[PDB]
DNA sequence: AGCACAATTTAACACTTT
DNA sequence: AAAGTGTTAAATTGTGCTATAC
């Protein structure tokens, strides 16, 4: 499209619901993450104790 | 809330000893398939003749 | 080279983030990976064809047969992961702790495999002190007294 | 606008609209009167639609009527299911902790063929719990709000994979039903058929075709194009009816003796008949309106038709082949191509009501083969129906859902926020839904079709983000379970106002405009491009011509919660859902100052939530006092509203309800007459006003914290009232009785001055920790004493006391004073359940200030705990000697893109002392489209800016031009929004101008004394000896598996060994080292830990012989 | 029919109880449910008593006896980390 | 080698479990399916509480009562069965089913 | 594949005799406790159900054998007691589970050990120790390092 | 109290830097106060953790 | 639910009777 | 040329895991 607002100027109806699928999706991801992430570092200390 | 429970039973606080005890005898029994049992007893008790061992 | 490849790839996406670890960390982990080999032809002592022993005790039973016999077993160097490794371990309750708890103890119990609490994590167990820091025996049997 | 008695308060909207919020609550109320069958709803329905109307219980009764045996000569049919009154009124069921109820009649009539009887019984069936005047169940006293659930529709979806091997796309069908079995026509790697009926492996189509009794000829004939169907009709090798019968039963059963009731009575035992198979009311519309059947029919045949099945196959062999229509035969010709699992239109509701009828129509399926098992067994002339029915399960059912379910759930009160947006939650987990780890990334996301029915913005922050949201505000529910949403129709460019109510299919069908585009006077856009949304989702620029829906307003994609916060489209979406959820946590204060500058949604969220009294119909108020309002009506009677004072909440804070009229006031109906907890003048007040600076001072509001004055301590402004509850009973034990009295074993005189004579403590009470509340004292029985305290009676003349002391003591922690007591008693015929004689409950009331470690938030997401609380001497001040009240950091509004809380900063700033735009030449160019009588305002004037139609950052910067003077001459803010501080400290100026303002902040309900936790030695647990977990109990910090890796990776051994074993479970170390450590010696040696002698004796009892063995 | 109902009475509880005993529960539980469906409500322990011909006394102390016991190891709350032992002091 | 496992810990060896280790372990057969009295709360004989077999619930004293005092220890009721002993030897006397 | 089992009831002193059951142990009664709850409750601990069942079809079985049985009756017997013992030892592997009222899968021995709530990851590598204590954290710009 | 180390820890404990013992000095209220340096290792931020 | 992995089948093959 | 017959690959089932504290 792109989102051609600022956050000063403040975003229009649409953008901001566009600017909301990427906003989520990398809460999402960051949740997934750090469950992948502790059992990585469980099998590394448990192969290298 | 909290639910304290206790299996059916209780503590004594005697401390513990080791010298001084009531003496016992040790009776042996029989079984069936050819095997020896101990059984510690009192002194002043009338050892039965059959124990389920 | 498979070292120089390992070490790369992992420092690669470390590097591709802003993240400065030393590659010295990953050469501790990559040497866990690389310590056994595989057997090609058994000679004729006791190696199962297939199997995956420690290089030492391979080298160990090599060094034995030239007395008895000269036949030596020939086995391949392996590359195995973390989870593969750690798995075949020689301590049987640190394995068990760790992961598929009924297969690890059902074919320990069969080859009745002893322990010798040797690692940091069955003296975390029973209770003991670790082997390691302020628990080996040349720390902690320090004696102390007045000049 | 349109409430009598609102506080006028101006508005920044540049824009009207047409349709106005609707009454908030519907999405709960209205599910569960097309459930009784209330005339509400039975006017409603017919006035859009619905020829015949059944209600929610009529569709259960007319779906179990007849009863009818084997024998066929007796039936048992039931019919018009009629309430009576409420047993008990609302509050009196909170009081005495019964449920509200109300009786159910049920006309049954039994017939006999034989001789013909027509005894119609009028039947109870049972106490019905209902639901009250705001949408909440009251159930055993305490107050449950059932939760609306996600679930997808049932009926046919399509869809296309792409495998890697040989490069080629397999379609697939799923015709997924409701208590029913699977059936999968898939297309496999090789150019074959994926016919897997109820999960069993394979088939090919003309073996289940073949079986349905379809000749060879005729496969050819309707599937003619179909170059995959001929390949698999050479391929498949079975011909005929009976050939493919033993192959179905065979591969199905398996391995059974092939018959001839197997063979054409299994088929239509599992998709035909309509007691194994049966795809709902909703799945029935759904095949209709896709595969394109008689459309223009009322059809209510909830089983699978055989048309439709290979209709079905024909539709795969359309998807395979490259195609966009197909008609069928007999019906309209439909769009081809496949489905999305996650859209809006195949994603349906189970509101309130759809679960009550689930649950009843598996109490009555129970209760259904009970009858006809005593339709055999017992001799008719005559069986009244009476006899014959046994509504104990329809009850168990009842009461085994409204408790012990998942979405029956505990009311969200803390303040009216959250009770209001406890309802209206669209929850994707429970009982036939999703898991919670077996949910992946595809349901979590927003879909396009989630603009006006969801929220993207309000869902939790854990692990739950995506399935749970919110309504949105204009959002209703179909009649399927649909979600609807308002659309204004644009005809030849001139925008009407036929509002229509659209659902997530026939939205993409159209196009749809946008809210703040520029109509002018008749209809017509200005601009002849308009922007717009299309069918996938796509946003293009079309000439307004195409244009055939406009939204109804702007902030309709946003719920309720997030419709409050000013200045929405500054902040990032992250930091507008910490705001969103950080409104319903906030804590009602005592003094409760409505916000300088908001939404237009504050006044809507308060009334509609429920917690607000407002006068029934228009009156005039006869005698106002702080427990109860009487007005006189018009029409000769009065009415008396009792307000509820210092009422516990279900988190502890208070609920108390005071009058705003007096005693002459002329009301009109819908008034708000007297205010809630977080109210003020009828419009939600969650926080307060206070003075801000942006300065970064001395290090204290150092990465999130926030210092304070000393003000809102000496002035109570962040002060609230938490009231606990205890609760003991007096039960019969196997020794005696429990008696609460005074006499209690051995303790002080001293320790007994506030308790009465018959037990509990006396009302107004200061209590702290360690006091006892209710005098309980338990027979014991026998023990034997030890010979030193055998002894110790002899000397001081003290007897045995057999009984023992398990008193009602206040736990570790806790004070207070004390507000009320409720006893109830079996000598009173009181209801207590079997073997409790006496039950005392007590009420703690305790007025926190505020603390540092507690927590506060703004509205746009910022928060933090409070690290520093100053005097007021050394707190920097303005050139008034005005000392500021919160003092913010800087570092943190930059980086987290929500600078809306410095835009409210500034109009805060403004509305606090006033503008006046000096028009005395003409009026300027910023403010050429503010409204009127916002060219002037006196000091503290509430303003309102709406959500997406708000103050422009070009009006802010003209109204920090005019920002009139305080008493004296003297402006204190220039034009870029700072002013100069002094220093309360070193008494110089700062060398630099610094933003102030006022902004709302509000007290977070996570407050430090309900975290802090010590143990120094507490309870132990039952199999292991470690210690308990929490501090309901004492409970110990875990040192779990990580922080014992970094105890390795330091090299300590002795602080593991220790943590590990004589703090823990080295049984016998335990009290060795407290013994150690009160007489002062060295720690001893640690032994071995008593959880790994338990592992060892769960390894032997596997069978495995483990030996610990020496050297 | 005796073999089965007698099973049921000796085998089928965790604490055994006599089939005298187990008699009397039934028989107090059918006379609750019935007086119970001609009533519409629960009814009383000094009412059951009236239709058993026994004391109040004797009711209340049979139907606490028919209490069978809540297992150790099932997650009590939505967090299914914990079980019920994990709280009993 | 040590069955009380006090602090010396040379190895540790798994191996399955012959028959005649599991009637080794073993203090006795339990044979009834009975956990425990209905009124008197008492655990009852050859059931799975039993306290010939397992222990003895109080500190000292045996089933029946005649001895409850430290000053017999190790000697065996003979009148009920039960061995006087300290009462937290139930966490660790196994018992077994002849199938 | 199978040289590996074949050798490892070879190499050492073990015997496949083990493999098959005669006797069954019993847990000691203090690690499956039965806890009376105040209010007159009791609870017990999942395991009582099933050592229940086992020495209840064993009696069955003997019961059947003594009294002259034909073949039918006593195979079943026999078939009843295998799944018992099998559900005693790893419930729910062959087969559906068995469940208590409120259809949950009763806990049987296996379920003691495996998991994230195993003995191994629950109870005996992190545990919850005495002296210590939790609270909210603030800012302390005036400490000094070591404070 | 006077020279008698505490540990402090807080999970996650990512690497061996999340437990460090400090001597503790009676504070008025009920929060702990931190050092403001040793936030970085914590990883620790002050908005309620 | 999926992601991986190793054990256990349809079927695809040449080889040898019939 | 049929008919097995045993040996050799793709399909087919089951097992195990999935962060941390309140
Ligand atoms: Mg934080
Ligand atoms: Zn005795």
């Amino acid at each position: 499209r792109p989102v051609k607002s600022s956050f000063r100027e403040g975003l229009t109806v649409l953008e901001y619901f566009i600017n909301t699928h990427g906003a989520r999706k990398g809460l999402a991801d960051t949740a997934l993450r750090t469950a992948d992430s502790g059992y990585l570092t469980r099998r590394l200390v448990d192969v290298s104790q | 809330r909290v639910l304290r429970g206790s299996r059916l039973g209780a503590v004594s606080y005697e401390t513990d000893r080791n010298h001084d005890l009531a003496p016992r005898q040790i009776a042996r029994y029989r079984t069936d398939n050819g095997e020896e049992f101990e059984v510690p007893f009192a002194d002043d008790a009338e050892i039965p003749g059959t124990w389920l061992c | 080279e498979v070292q120089i490849h390992l070490v790369r790839e992992v420092q690669e996406v470390y590097r591709a983030q802003g993240v400065s670890i030393h590659d010295k960390h990953i050469e501790v982990i990559v040497r866990q990976m690389l310590r056994r080999v595989t057997i090609i032809d058994s000679g004729s002592t006791e190696f199962l064809p297939g199997s995956l022993i420690d290089r030492a005790e391979f080298e160990a039973e090599n060094r034995r047969v030239v007395a008895e016999g000269g036949e030596p077993a020939a086995g391949r160097p392996v590359l195995m992961g973390i989870t593969k490794a750690s798995l075949a371990t020689d301590s049987w309750l640190s394995a068990a702790s760790f992961q598929e708890t009924t297969r690890v103890l059902t074919d320990a119990a069969i080859n009745c495999r002893s322990d010798k609490l040797n690692g940091l994590k069955e003296n975390v167990i029973i209770g003991k002190l670790i082997p390691a820091g302020t628990g080996i025996n040349r720390y902690r049997n320090i004696a102390v007294q007045p000049t | 606008n349109s409430v009598p008695g609102a506080p006028n308060r101006v508005s920044f909207a540049k824009l009207r609209e047409p349709l106005e919020v609707p009454g908030l609550l519907d999405v709960q109320t209205d599910s569960f009167e097309w459930l009784i069958g209330s005339p509400r709803w039975r006017e409603s329905a017919a006035e859009r639609g619905d020829v015949n109307p059944v209600g929610g219980l009529e569709e259960v009764l007319y779906e179990l009527s007849p009863i009818e045996d084997f024998s066929g000569s007796m039936s048992l049919s039931f019919s018009d299911p009629r309430f009576d009154d409420v047993k008990a009124p609302v509050d009196e069921c909170k009081d005495k902790d019964m449920t509200y109820a109300a009786p159910l009649f049920v006309t049954a009539e039994f017939i006999n063929n034989n001789t013909g009887e027509i005894k119609s019984q009028t039947v109870f069936m049972g106490d019905f719990p209902m639901m009250t005047e705001k949408g909440t169940f009251i159930i055993n006293g305490t107050e449950r709000v059932v939760v609306s659930q996600l679930v997808r529709s049932p009926g046919v979806y399509f869809d296309e994979t792409i495998d890697k091997s040989t490069d080629k796309t397999l379609h697939s069908v799923k015709v997924i039903p409701s208590r029913g079995a699977w059936l999968e026509f898939d297309v496999d790697k090789r150019d074959t058929v994926g016919v897997r009926i109820d999960r069993k492996r394979r088939q090919p189509v003309t073996v289940l075709l073949k079986a349905l009794g379809w000749t060879s000829e005729q496969i050819v004939e309707r599937f003619g194009f179909s170059e995959i169907m001929r390949s698999t009709l050479e391929k498949d090798n079975t011909v005929g009816t009976d050939e493919a019968l033993l192959d179905i039963y065979r591969k199905l059963r398996p391995g059974e003796p092939p018959t001839k009731e197997s063979a054409q009575t299994l088929l239509e035992n599992l998709f035909f008949k309509e007691k194994r198979y049966d795809l709902a009311r909703v799945g029935r519309y759904k095949v209709n309106k896709k595969l394109g059947l008689h459309v223009g029919e009322p059809i209510t045949s909830s089983t699978l038709t055989e048309e439709d099945v290979v209709a079905t196959i024909e539709y795969l062999v359309r998807l395979h082949e490259g195609q966009t229509t197909m008609t069928v035969p007999g019906g309209v010709e439909v769009p081809v191509e496949t489905d999305d699992i996650d859209h809006f239109g195949n994603r349906r509701l189970r509101t309130v009501g759809e679960l009550i009828q689930n649950q009843i129509r598996v109490g009555m399926s129970r209760m259904e083969r009970v009858v006809r098992e005593r339709m055999t067994t017992q001799d008719v002339e005559a069986i009244t129906p009476q006899t014959l029915i046994n509504i104990r399960p329809v009850v168990a059912a009842i009461k085994e859902f409204f408790g012990t379910s998942q979405l029956s759930q505990f009311m969200d009160q803390n303040n009216p926020l959250s009770g209001l947006t406890h309802k209206r939650r669209l929850s994707a987990l429970g009982p036939g839904g999703l898991s919670r780890e077996r949910a992946g990334l595809e349901v979590r996301d927003v879909h396009p079709s989630h603009y006006g029915r969801m929220c993207p913005i309000e869902t939790p922050e854990g692990p739950n983000i995506g399935l749970i949201g919110s309504l949105s505000v204009y959002a209703r529910v179909n009649p399927f379970g649909f979600i609807e949403t308002p659309y204004r129709k644009v005809v030849d460019g001139v925008v009407s106002d036929e509002i229509v109510y659209l659902t997530a299919d026939e939205e993409d069908r159209h196009v749809v405009a946008q809210a703040n585009s520029p109509i002018d006077a008749d209809g017509r856009f200005v601009e002849p491009r308009v922007l717009v949304r299309r069918k996938a989702g796509e946003v293009e620029y079309v000439p307004s011509s195409e244009v055939d829906y406009m939204d109804v307003s702007p902030r309709q994609m946003v719920s309720v919660a997030t419709a409050m916060i000013p200045f929405l489209e500054h902040d990032d979406a992250n930091r507008a859902l910490m705001g969103a959820n950080m409104q319903r946590q906030a804590v009602p204060l005592v003094r409760s100052e409505a916000p300088l500058v908001g939404t237009g949604m504050e006044l809507r969220a308060a009334i509609d939530a429920g917690d607000v009294v407002v006068a029934e119909e228009s009156g005039v108020i006869e005698e106002v006092s702080a427990d109860y309002i009487t007005v006189m009506h018009d029409n000769g009677t009065r009415r008396t509203y009792r307000m509820r004072k210092f009422a516990r909440s279900n988190h502890g804070t208070c609920a108390n309800q005071c009058p705003i009229v007096d005693a002459g006031d002329r009301v009109e109906a819908g008034q708000v007459i007297a205010d809630g907890p977080c109210t003020d003048d009828g419009e939600m007040a969650l926080g307060k006003n206070l003075l801000v600076a942006i300065m970064p001072w001395e290090g204290h509001n150092y990465e999130d914290a926030i210092i304070l004055s000393n003000r809102l301590v000496e002035e109570d402004v962040l002060t609230s009232i938490h009231i606990e509850e205890h609760e003991i009973d007096a039960r019969d034990t196997k020794l005696g009785a429990e008696e609460i009295t005074r006499d209690i074993p051995n303790i002080s005189d001293e320790v007994l001055a506030d308790l009465d004579e018959r037990g509990i403590v006396r009302i107004g009470a200061e209590v702290r920790d360690g006091d006892i509340l209710v005098g309980k004292v338990t027979p014991k029985g026998e023990t034997e004493l030890t010979p030193e305290e055998r002894l110790l009676r002899a000397i001081f003349g003290e007897k045995a006391r057999e009984v023992r002391d398990t008193s009602l003591k206040v736990p570790h922690g806790e004070s207070g004073k004390v507000i009320g007591i409720r006893v109830f008693s079996r000598e009173d015929e009181d209801e207590l359940p079997a073997g409790v004689n006496e039950l005392v409950r007590v009420y703690v009331a305790q007025k926190r200030k505020i603390s540092d470690g507690d927590k506060l938030a703004g509205r746009h997401g910022n928060k933090g705990v409070i690290g520093k609380i100053l005097p007021v001497e050394d707190m920097p001040f303005l050139a008034d000697g005005t000392p500021v009240d919160i003092i913010l950091n800087t570092h943190g509004v930059p980086r987290r893109m929500n600078i809306g809380q410095i835009l409210e900063t500034h109009l805060g700033w403004c509305a606090h002392s006033g503008w006046k735009v000096d028009a005395a030449k003409g009026v300027p160019d910023w403010a050429a489209r503010l409204p009127d009588e916002l060219l002037e305002a006196q000091p503290n004037a509430i303003v309102s800016t709406p959500v997406f139609d708000g103050a422009q950052e070009a009006e802010l910067q003209g109204l920090l031009s005019c920002t009139l003077p305080n008493r004296d001459g003297d402006v204190l803010v220039d034009a870029d929004g700072k002013a100069m501080l002094f220093d309360g400290r070193s008494g110089e100026p700062f060398p630099y101008p610094v933003t102030v303002g006022y902004m709302y902040i509000m007290k977070l309900h996570h407050l430090v004394d309900d975290k802090i936790h010590a143990r120094s030695t507490g309870p132990y647990s039952m199999i292991t000896q470690q210690p308990l977990g929490g501090k309901a109990q004492f409970g110990g910090q875990r040192f779990g598996e990580m922080e014992c890796w970094a105890m390795q990776a330091y090299g300590a051994a002795y602080t593991l060994q220790e943590l590990l074993t004589i703090k823990s479970d080295d049984t016998v170390g335990r009290v060795k080292v407290y013994e150690a450590i009160v007489k002062g010696e060295n720690i001893p040696e640690p032994g071995i830990p008593e959880s790994f002698k338990v592992l060892l004796k769960e390894l032997q009892s596997l069978c495995l012989n483990v030996e610990v063995l020496s050297s | 029919r005796q073999a089965i109902t007698r099973a049921m009475a000796d085998q089928a509880r965790t604490i055994r109880i006599p089939v005298h005993m187990v008699e009397v529960i039934n028989k107090l539980g059918r006379i609750q449910r019935e007086l119970l469906q001609d009533l519409g409500r629960e009814p009383t322990p000094e009412e059951l008593a009236k239709e058993m011909d026994i004391t109040p006394e004797k009711v209340l102390e049979i139907q606490q006896y028919a209490r069978e016991p809540i297992s150790l190891d099932q997650t009590i709350g939505d967090e299914g980390d914990s079980q019920l032992g994990d709280f009993i002091e | 080698g040590a069955m009380l496992d006090v602090n010396f810990f040379d190895e540790l060896r798994i191996g399955l479990a012959t028959a005649e280790d599991i009637r080794q372990w073993s203090y006795g057969e339990v044979k009834k399916p009975e956990t425990i009295n209905y009124r008197t709360l008492k655990p009852e004989k050859d059931g799975l509480f039993c306290e010939k077999i397992f222990g003895p619930t109080r500190d000292w004293e045996c089933y029946c009562g005649k001895y409850k005092r430290v000053r017999f220890k190790g000697i065996i009721c003979e009148r009920c069965g039960v061995e006087v002993t300290r009462a937290k030897v139930r966490r660790e006397r196994m018992g077994h089913i002849e199938l | 594949k199978r040289l590996k089992v074949v050798a490892a009831f070879q190499q050492s002193g073990n015997s496949p005799m083990g493999m098959v059951l005669d006797a069954v142990p019993v847990i000691p009664p203090e690690l499956r406790p039965m806890v009376q709850l105040d209010g007159g409750r009791f609870a017990t601990s999942d395991l009582n159900d099933l050592y229940r069942r086992v020495i209840n079809r064993n009696n069955r079985l003997k019961r059947l054998i003594d009294l002259g049985a034909p073949e039918i009756i006593v195979n079943n017997e026999k078939r009843m007691l295998q799944e018992s013992v099998d559900a005693l030892f790893d419930n729910g592997r062959r087969g559906r589970p068995v469940t208590g009222p409120g259809n949950r899968p009763l806990k049987s021995l296996s379920d003691l050990l495996k998991g994230k709530q195993g003995r191994f990851r629950q109870n005996l590598l992190g545990k919850r120790v005495d002296y210590s204590g939790r609270s909210v954290i603030v800012v302390g710009p005036q400490l000094k390092l070591h404070q | 109290i006077a020279e008698h180390p505490v540990l402090l820890n807080r999970a996650p404990t990512l690497h061996r830097l999340g437990i460090q013992a400090f001597e503790p000095m009676l504070v008025e209220g009920k929060a702990i106060q931190l050092h403001p340096l040793v936030c970085e290792a914590f990883n620790a931020d002050f908005d309620g953790d």
